[PDB]
Order: structure tokens, then sequence, then C-alpha cells
């Protein structure tokens, strides 16, 4: 209905300039990205017949 | 008399001194030890250079 629309914006170069404790500011970290590397494991199930 | 100005003079005055031929005969000694060793760095929280 156009009421609530969708955006992406930048970071005011006043805020970005001092980010994570510059010029006396605090409590404002940068955002970070890591990675993970977790593993999977399978097992071999058997099977068989007779006559 | 060598008449030096004092360009910042909070009232007014003239201070009649003595400076001998030697640097030993002075009345006050300004002895430099190290000089303006420049230092640099960057705070890794905010990355922005301090000097």
């Amino acid at each position: 209905a156009g009421a609530l629309v969708e955006i992406a914006e930048g970071m005011a170069t006043s805020i970005a300039e001092l980010q994570e404790g510059f010029n006396g500011s605090t409590d404002n970290p940068w955002n970070e990205m890591g990675f993970r590397i977790d593993k999977q494991v399978i097992e071999a199930k058997s099977r068989q017949l007779k006559a | 008399y060598r008449v030096y100005i004092d360009q910042y003079a909070k009232q007014d005055y003239f201070t009649v001194g003595y400076k001998g031929p030697n640097e030993m005969d002075a009345g006050i000694y300004y002895a430099p030890y190290v000089a303006l060793t420049p230092l640099r760095g960057s705070d890794p929280k905010n990355f922005q250079p301090v000097m």
C-alpha cells in the first residue's frame, strides 16, 4: 500500500569518522563479520541377504 | 646593551642581564638533551592516525 516502504542508506560521515572510540565518543562499535567452518559426518550402513 | 624585545609583556619592564663570552658564564643554562623525536601510531579501535 506504499505506507511502509523499504530503504538502505549510508552512514553520516560525521558518525563514520569517529567510530569505536575516536575523539572521545564511545559505545559505538564498528560492525564485524566472521566465518564459521563446522563439519558433517556420515556412517556406512550395511545391508545383506541369504538364500 | 643588546636590547631584546619581549613581545608578550604582561605589564612592562626591562631586565638587565649578563651573558659572558663562555656558555659556562650565563646565569641560566638551557641544556637540550633530545630534540623533537616524532612519534606516530594508529589506535586500532578507530584506525585513525595519532601522532
